[PDB]
């Protein structure tokens, strides 16, 4: 795994040695071919794992996970080029630096053998994510977002790590295929309740739960692009991956302990999907829609079955990919018009029309349209779903007829219609724009060819 | 401006608690969970009960 | 076709009837079918001749992998995590196997159905009790380990159902 | 969207834990600085402390 | 070598030819909207033969070509079925495509986008068959959504004008209504007969429950604008009247009762169901030549006419006798 | 031109020499784990006349 | 484990002579790697409080940071072995001394071990 | 990447599980033994507890 | 350019402020009625009549003609609810509880 952990680490010194007007191009070129060198993970065994070390071991929920992340932060360069063309070499030098130190600390918790180690570097990402939200974000409440975003974390992840050290002088380890092999059933007591509850809330409060989405909201709409790429994209994430790693040691006492979580995850889906509807901001309406796709994520993960996780795992891809280039649209409209109120500039298919078919294409893969492989996921955990009840369809089928609803107005409020009079400067779309929009959604059509890939390790 | 900044960002430094106000939260914010896991529990539980008596009928059902 | 055994995917010896033309109008269907042959059977046939001689002339072989059998996790002791690892791969490897004997079965059933055509229901009676046998033995075996299932969960349902069986048995003996 | 996610949602959690520790911080940091009040506060923790352990 | 499967695979490749070529420098001359008619005609005078002989054998196929992922103990292939009512179909709808495209080259000469439009109707085109042609339920989902899409598309053709956006997203929202039922459908024959394939599906149901049939019932209302979800095929007069006449006339609008037709086998089985959709398909047909009598729009009086006529449709279907349903179709 | 542009190209080399060290650091962390090296059950396999490991 | 009166210790050694009986430490150490590092480190953040180029203010100095930090970590890092193998000699010495406190389970297979099974529905 | 991703080699064992079931169904099909087995495991080296209720 | 004087503030109590909240949203003192003072969080803002946009005049030289809205004037506080792409309220031919009684 040091074949892509020491190239990533190396971005660093290769940074900070560059010219001032190569930093962008270096990180890039760089960026991409770390990508392409772990792009070789997903050749994994339909045995146990790719155990490299004592350290690092690679799965087929791992290796997806992995691969999107380093394909991230090229966009994330992408993205970030145009705001920061006005601020020091020194800054921007930082700005990227930041970007680096949060993709090396995400590719070492996604492969993490130690629980320990994968709650060190869990916690690692919460300090470039906070920096970059209250460095670079442009609005005066970037701060308090932040505030946000980083007590709710430790608010859930400060009792799981007493949980986790509690189990190791019990277990006698907390390496993960010790805990696999030598797993044993949890007793309906108290103790084992609140056992269960600190494992759990951690994952819970980052997905978002429904109830504990609060952060969200703020911290992607205050975040500047790249900021928002990354949360939606990898961060979301962690807590799926967290919780499909540990409810291995929570059996049987999931079959009780689940039914709060789930009546809050298949309320929340159809609450943020019916607040999408009535949303003045694109940033929040995308955010919202990211928490009903994680509410379904955690409904899968809760139910436990193997179509439930391939799901889940498919849906984490699918939504990461999606999202990002939702965001991306949104900010090649606000810096155009920087004011990010969905409702002010209005007929941008006449101006823009690529940018309209980038548009329809991102609504398309949101609304899950098949065969995309967020139908893949959205399907396979409904159908699980199903099977565990019946009375679930309801829901289900509420919520995909929400998201329809709202991802088209989405697209017709601001494509659509009469152009703004008043608006005469949105300037024609430029190569980078197009390019990165392409690089968003050429992946997803090319991996709903290979659906394999992004099912995971129950496949 | 003014009408995105009363829509977001006015509410809660205008909120009070109110009878109004508190009924509503309360029902509309917790009656819903608790009508859908009464629902849920019994289905489930019905489920349950008719697999223990074996009268379920699970025939090629694999995929779960 | 040699490319695959006709014992494991059976086939009916395929009866056909033989045109008789009660008229001696031309049927359209006869000369269409010999222009498309002519037009295009041949020139494929002609192109499969070339890329079978170039593939002839570079002959190589790639063989099937042999998997010895191990102790499984009932030969295991409580806390040996060496045996384990081991049985936890073959009991892998075989409810792999299982799940592709379930799919040539559903093949089957899937090929009698569209073959059957209109007398499906009478004759593919067959095919339906081997995939009910089949689909019966596969959901005694594996209906409800859930998400991180493995070889002990398996062992301690099948222990669990024997020893229903045992009750039930004793039961009927002392009855 | 204003009832529950922007009102009650925030009144639980974090406006709930803001006031409380806000609260809190206001008794413990406002003393005046009379070391009159202080070591009567010590004499006080002395005694209880002798008496309850035991 | 018996060219039935070659032939019948064909028609629907070479329909795809022009959506590669929308790329090329053809799309940007004024000879795009004659190359797709050309292409659409040739399609039909190949599809005839496969026509010609199942008539006079009554030959019949499943394809399955390329088999995509497998989940555990399912498989998940791409498959054509090529029966009679695939073989049958296929033709009419080329061949109201191929006098739609000719009458679009003068109905839509004066619109500056007018490759686009014959582009998405031969995306259409391409869903359509593509629904017909399926013999699992998630290729036959793929076709509903496509078809789905190309009628949001191409209702809303004039985006600036604000009816035609609710029109679209109108009939977005009441097919979503529909695909309610088509999942929970899917979802029933998963869990219960363990496939998606319809040999499957047809050999482990011998007397089908309630809960598929109902689901396949309201996905069926949805997409032929039954009385419970009736309003948008008239409102979807809004896109151009090549638009109306192709897709919300003939071709899209039966789709719904093409599933039906498709599950015939399990419907006859059903007592409660059949019902279900005489009733619905009585009260739609009453309704819609109720409400056509009095209209002023002719858009409007023929869209109501083709309501009525797919409420007999489904008054067909209910009386079990579904290839009579589909030879009105 | 030669001793110019590597003054300006320098730091372009370092991404691809972090990846081979990489390499060869992942194959010394598995020159310590072949303590069971043509032992397992499943792999006992006698050794080629002219073999000295089954893998490296 | 509080070893502070352990019999037999001299009280102001950092290495007591029996700790010469266990290997030292390579020079390759990854952990020395990372004190090297450190002291790196260091000598950056000198030369950036100072106002100086950061990279290529002071060789001799951050020379002197890197060798300093190796030196101090090398002999930490002996001290770390030594105390870590006194705590596994002890520990196995009384596991040796008192049998009766670890008596030894019977080595029981999975066969006839009876694990309750919880299906998942 | 992707040209890559298409040509990798069969680490899963498709195939490979495919081959092996053929061969064992036909094996079971020519013995007439009945397919797949209900137990998992066989039942002779598993020792139940007695109960004696 | 917009100050903190500009923007939406707490309910008004007296008709100083009243007035004062009136010139801020550019509409009449008369006209001005802002939400009743409950619980909810609409403190300082005009409650519009709850017309939709579709009945507003369309032959009108709007500065926004497809949403039928002029650039300074108030904005209701449900504008996206009525935006001729969702519920109108426009007066019909027939009373709704007659239509309401017809279709039932
Ligand atoms: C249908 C068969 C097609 C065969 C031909 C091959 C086509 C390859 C396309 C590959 C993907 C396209 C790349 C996306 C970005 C578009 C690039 C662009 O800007 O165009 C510039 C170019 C130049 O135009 P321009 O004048 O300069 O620009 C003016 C404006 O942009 C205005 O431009 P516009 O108004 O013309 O709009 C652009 C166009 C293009 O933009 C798009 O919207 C394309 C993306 C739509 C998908 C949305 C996500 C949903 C998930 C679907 C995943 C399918 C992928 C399959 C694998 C793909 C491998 C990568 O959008 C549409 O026209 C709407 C079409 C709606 C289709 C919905 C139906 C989806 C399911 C269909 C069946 C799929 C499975 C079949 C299974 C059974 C049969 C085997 O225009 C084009 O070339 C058009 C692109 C081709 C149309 C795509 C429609 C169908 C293709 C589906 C994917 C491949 C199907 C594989 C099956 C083959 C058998
Ligand atoms: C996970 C472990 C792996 C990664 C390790 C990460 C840490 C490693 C380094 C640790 C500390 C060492 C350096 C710190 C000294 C500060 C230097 C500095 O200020 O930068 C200027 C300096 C360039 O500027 P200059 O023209 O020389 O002088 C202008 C002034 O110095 C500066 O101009 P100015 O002062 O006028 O500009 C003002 C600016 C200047 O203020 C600063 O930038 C100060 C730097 C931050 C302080 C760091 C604190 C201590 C480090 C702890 C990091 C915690 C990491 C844990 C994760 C949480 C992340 C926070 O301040 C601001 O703008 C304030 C607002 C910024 C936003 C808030 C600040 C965020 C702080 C978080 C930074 C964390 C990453 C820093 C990366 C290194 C930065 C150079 O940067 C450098 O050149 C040094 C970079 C390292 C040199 C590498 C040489 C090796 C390359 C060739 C050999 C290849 C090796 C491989 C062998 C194989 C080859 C064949
Ligand atoms: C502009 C108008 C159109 C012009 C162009 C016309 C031509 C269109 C044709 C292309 C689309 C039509 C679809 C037809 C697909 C043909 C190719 C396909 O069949 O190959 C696939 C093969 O492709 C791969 O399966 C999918 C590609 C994998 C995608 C990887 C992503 C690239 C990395 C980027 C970074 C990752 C970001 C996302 C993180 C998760 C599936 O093959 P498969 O049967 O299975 O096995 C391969 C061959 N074997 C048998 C030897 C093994
Ligand atoms: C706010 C946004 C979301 C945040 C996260 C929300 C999710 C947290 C929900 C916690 C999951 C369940 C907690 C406890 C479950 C135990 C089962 C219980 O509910 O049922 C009865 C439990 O009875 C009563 O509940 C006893 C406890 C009564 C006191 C609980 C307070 C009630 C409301 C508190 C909710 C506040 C949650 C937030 C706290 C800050 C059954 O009684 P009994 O069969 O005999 O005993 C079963 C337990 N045994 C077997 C171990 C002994
Ligand atoms: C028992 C003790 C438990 C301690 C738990 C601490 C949780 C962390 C939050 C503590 C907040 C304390 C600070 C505070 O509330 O002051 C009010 C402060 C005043 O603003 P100032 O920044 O001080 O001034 C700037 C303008 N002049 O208000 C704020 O700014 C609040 C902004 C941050 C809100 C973050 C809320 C995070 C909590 C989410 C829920 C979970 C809470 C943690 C406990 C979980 C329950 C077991
Ligand atoms: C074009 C011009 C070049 C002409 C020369 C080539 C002539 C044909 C020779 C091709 C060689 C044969 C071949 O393609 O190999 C089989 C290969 C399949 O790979 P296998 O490994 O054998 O099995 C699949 C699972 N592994 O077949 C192909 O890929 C070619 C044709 C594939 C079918 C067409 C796919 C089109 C639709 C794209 C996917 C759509 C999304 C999925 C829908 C799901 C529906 C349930
Ligand atoms: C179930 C549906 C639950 C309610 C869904 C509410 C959705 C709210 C958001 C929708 C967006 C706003 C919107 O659609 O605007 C209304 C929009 C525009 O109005 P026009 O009449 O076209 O005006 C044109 C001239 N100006 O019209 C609509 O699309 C509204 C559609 C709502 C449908 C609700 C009624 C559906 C009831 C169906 C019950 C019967 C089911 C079928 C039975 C099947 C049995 C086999
Ligand atoms: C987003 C903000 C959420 C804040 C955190 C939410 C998670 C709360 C979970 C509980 C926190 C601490 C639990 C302890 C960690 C696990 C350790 C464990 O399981 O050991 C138990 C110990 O169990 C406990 O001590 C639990 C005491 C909990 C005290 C703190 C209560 C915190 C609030 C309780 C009400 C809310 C609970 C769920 C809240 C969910 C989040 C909203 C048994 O060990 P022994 O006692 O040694 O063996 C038994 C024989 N003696």
């Amino acid at each position: 795994m040091l074949k892509i952990i020491i190239p990533t680490t190396m971005l660093l010194p290769m940074t900070w040695m560059s010219k001032h007007n190569m930093i962008w191009i270096n990180a890039t070129v760089h960026s991409l071919l770390i990508s392409l060198i772990s792009l070789s993970l997903l050749n994994q065994l339909g045995e146990n794992s790719l155990n490299f070390s004592l350290t690092f071991f690679s799965d087929s929920l791992s290796a997806p996970l992995l691969v999107l992340t380093t394909w991230l932060l090229p966009l994330m360069l992408m993205a970030s080029q145009s705001h920061l063309s006005k601020e020091t070499t020194t800054r921007k030098k930082l700005y990227i630096t930041m970007l680096i130190l949060l993709q090396l600390f995400l590719i070492m918790t996604f492969t993490a053998t130690e629980l320990i180690l994968f709650y060190i570097l869990f916690e690692a990402t919460l300090v470039p994510t906070l920096i970059i939200i209250t460095r670079w974000g442009n609005q005066t409440e970037r701060l308090n977002a932040g505030l946000y975003f980083l007590f709710y974390t430790l608010a859930g992840s400060l009792p799981l790590l007493v949980a986790l050290v509690y189990i190791q002088n019990t277990t006698g380890s907390l390496n993960f295929l010790i805990i696999h092999y030598w797993s044993h059933p949890l007793s309906n007591s108290w103790s084992n309740i609140f056992m269960w509850l600190a494992c759990i809330m951690a994952f819970m409060v980052k997905m978002p739960l429904y109830g504990l989405h609060l952060w969200l909201p703020k911290a992607h709409v205050e975040a500047p692009i790249a900021g928002s790429m990354v949360l939606a994209a990898v961060l979301l994430k962690l807590g799926g991956y967290g919780m499909m790693r540990i409810t291995t040691i929570l059996n049987p006492l999931t079959n009780y302990m689940a039914y709060p979580f789930l009546m809050l995850s298949m309320w929340g889906m159809i609450m943020t999907s019916s607040i999408c509807l009535r949303q003045t901001d694109l940033k929040s309406l995308i955010a919202y829609s990211s928490v009903s796709h994680m509410a379904l994520v955690i409904v899968a993960i809760m139910i436990q079955t193997p179509w439930s996780f391939m799901g889940a795992t498919a849906l984490m891809i699918a939504h990461g990919l999606t999202s990002s280039m939702l965001f991306c649209l949104a900010n090649t409209n606000y810096e155009r018009v920087h004011s990010r109120t969905m409702i002010l500039a209005r007929g941008l298919q006449t101006l823009l029309p690529l940018m309209a078919t980038w548009w329809l294409v991102a609504s398309l893969t949101n609304l899950a349209l098949p065969p995309s492989i967020n139908l893949i996921g959205e399907l396979f955990i409904i159908t699980a779903s199903f099977s565990w009840s019946n009375i679930t369809i309801i829901l289900m089928g509420m919520n995909m007829m929400i998201t329809a609803l709202y991802s088209l107005y989405m697209l017709i409020t601001t494509q659509r219609g009469k152009y703004t009079h008043h608006i005469n400067n949105i300037k024609p779309s430029f190569t980078r724009e197009n390019a990165l929009m392409a690089l968003h959604i050429l992946p997803l059509l090319l991996l709903t060819l290979n659906p394999k890939m992004i099912l995971g390790p129950l496949y | 401006i003014r009408w995105t900044y009363a829509r977001s960002a006015n509410i809660y430094p205008n909120f009070r608690p109110t009878p109004k106000t508190s009924l509503l939260g309360a029902l509309f914010g917790i009656g819903p969970l608790f009508f859908w896991y009464y629902v849920f529990k019994t289905d489930r539980d019905k489920k349950e009960k008719l697999i223990q008596e074996g009268k379920l009928d699970q025939t090629f059902n694999i995929s779960y | 076709p040699d490319s695959w055994d006709k014992d494991v995917y059976p086939e009916p010896p395929r009866r056909t009837p033989a045109p008789a033309p009660q008229t001696s109008l031309p049927n359209p269907v006869t000369y269409l079918t010999k222009i498309f042959d002519l037009l295009v059977d041949r020139p494929v046939t002609l192109a499969r001749e070339f890329i079978e001689q170039q593939h002839a002339k570079n002959r190589y072989y790639y063989y099937h992998r042999e998997f010895r059998r191990v102790p499984d996790i009932t030969e295991c002791e409580e806390k040996d995590i060496l045996c384990m690892f081991e049985a936890e791969m073959q009991w892998r490897r075989d409810y792999k196997v299982d799940q592709e004997i379930v799919n040539i079965i559903q093949e089957r059933l899937k090929a009698c159905q569209q073959r059957e055509g209109e007398s499906y229901r009478q004759n593919c009676a067959k095919e339906l009790e081997q995939f009910t046998q089949v689909s019966k033995a596969f959901q005694d075996r594996y209906s409800d380990l859930g998400a991180h299932y493995s070889a002990r969960k398996c062992l301690a349902k099948q222990k669990q159902r024997m020893l229903a069986e045992r009750k039930a048995a004793k039961e009927a003996a002392a009855a | 969207s204003s009832l529950l996610d922007l009102i009650w949602l925030e009144t639980i959690l974090p406006k709930t834990t803001s006031f409380i520790q806000m609260k809190m911080s206001i008794m413990v940091s406002n003393q005046k600085g009379l070391i009159k009040l202080y070591f009567l506060s010590f004499l006080i923790t002395i005694m209880i402390s002798m008496t309850l352990f035991n | 070598m018996n060219p039935f499967a070659s032939l019948t695979l064909t028609t629907l490749t070479i329909l795809t030819i022009p959506i590669m070529m929308s790329n090329s420098n053809i799309y940007k001359t004024n000879l795009y909207p004659n190359y797709v008619k050309t292409t659409v005609s040739y399609a039909f005078t190949l599809s005839l033969v496969p026509l010609l002989m199942f008539m006079h054998t009554g030959q019949e196929m499943i394809i399955s070509n390329w088999h995509w992922m497998t989940l555990q103990t399912v498989e998940l292939s791409l498959s054509f079925k090529m029966d009679y009512f695939s073989v049958m179909f296929i033709p009419v709808a080329l061949f109201v495509t191929w006098s739609i495209m000719e009458f679009s080259m003068w109905y839509m000469h004066s619109d500056p986008f007018i490759n686009r439009f014959f582009k998405y109707l031969l995306l259409f085109l391409i869903t359509m068959m593509i629904l017909v042609t399926a013999n699992n339920l998630f290729q036959l989902f793929i076709g509903w959504e496509g078809v789905g899409i190309m009628s949001f598309l191409l209702i809303g053709w004039w985006h600036g004008r604000t009816d035609a956006n609710t029109a679209a997203l109108q009939a977005i929202l009441y097919n979503r209504i529909g695909d309610i039922g088509f999942v929970l459908s899917m979802a029933w024959f998963l869990t219960h007969s363990n496939a998606w394939d319809l040999q499957q599906i047809f050999m482990l149901n011998n007397e089908c429950p309630n809960m598929p049939l109902i689901g396949l019932l309201l996905a069926a209302a949805g997409k032929s604008a039954q009385f419970g979800l009736h309003p948008w095929l008239p409102s979807a007069m809004e896109g151009p009247t090549p638009v109306s006449a192709l897709l919300h006339s003939s071709t899209m609008v039966v789709a719904g009762v093409f599933l039906l037709i498709r599950f015939y086998p399990l419907m006859e089985t059903n007592k409660l169901v059949q019902t279900m959709t005489l009733c619905l398909g009585a009260i739609t047909t009453l309704f819609t030549a109720l409400c056509a009598i009095t209209q002023n729009d002719i858009k409007k009086i023929v869209a109501f006419s083709t309501s009525s006529q797919l409420g007999l449709m489904m008054v067909t279907i209910g009386i079990n006798q579904p290839h009579l349903a589909f030879l009105h179709i | 031109n030669v001793l110019q542009i590597v003054r300006d190209h320098w730091v372009h080399i370092l991404v691809p020499v972090g990846f081979v060290f990489g390499c060869y650091l992942d194959r010394r962390s598995d020159e310590k784990l072949t303590a069971f090296r043509n032992k397992s059950l499943l792999f006992k396999r006698e050794l080629r006349p002219n073999e000295e490991v089954t893998w490296k | 484990t509080m070893m502070s009166g352990r019999p037999g210790r001299v009280p102001l050694q950092f290495l007591p002579n029996e700790a010469r009986s266990l290997p030292p430490p390579k020079l390759t150490d990854p952990r020395l790697v990372y004190m090297g590092f450190l002291g790196y480190c260091s000598g950056l953040i000198d030369n950036a409080i100072r106002r100086r180029p950061v990279v290529s203010a002071g060789l001799h100095r951050q020379l002197l940071y890197v060798t300093s930090f190796v030196f101090f970590g090398y002999y930490l890092l002996k001290r770390q072995d030594y105390m870590y193998a006194l705590r596994d000699h002890d520990m196995f010495a009384y596991v040796k001394s008192h049998p009766e406190d670890f008596p030894e389970k019977d080595k029981k297979t999975y066969g006839e071990i009876l694990e309750e099974f919880h299906p998942v529905r | 990447g992707s040209t890559f991703v298409a040509y990798l080699p069969d680490y899963r064992m498709q195939e490979w599980a495919r081959r092996e079931a053929e061969r064992l169904v036909k094996y079971r099909e020519a013995n007439g033994l009945p397919l797949m087995e209900s137990n998992c495991f066989d039942p002779n080296k598993i020792q139940l507890p007695e109960d004696e209720d | 350019h917009v100050t903190k004087d500009m923007f939406p503030g707490p309910y008004p109590k007296t008709p100083e402020e009243r007035a004062a909240a009136a010139k801020k949203y550019n509409m009449r003192v008369e006209d001005y009625e802002p939400y009743p003072d409950d619980g909810m969080g609409y403190g300082d803002y005009p409650k519009l009549p709850d017309r939709s946009q579709q009945e507003r005049d369309p032959w009108y030289d709007w500065d926004h003609p497809d949403l039928r809205l002029n650039w300074g004037e108030p904005i209701h506080w449900d504008l996206d609810m009525y935006i001729r792409n969702r519920v109108d309220t426009s007066p019909t031919p027939v009373s709704w509880n007659t239509m309401c009684k017809h279709l039932f």
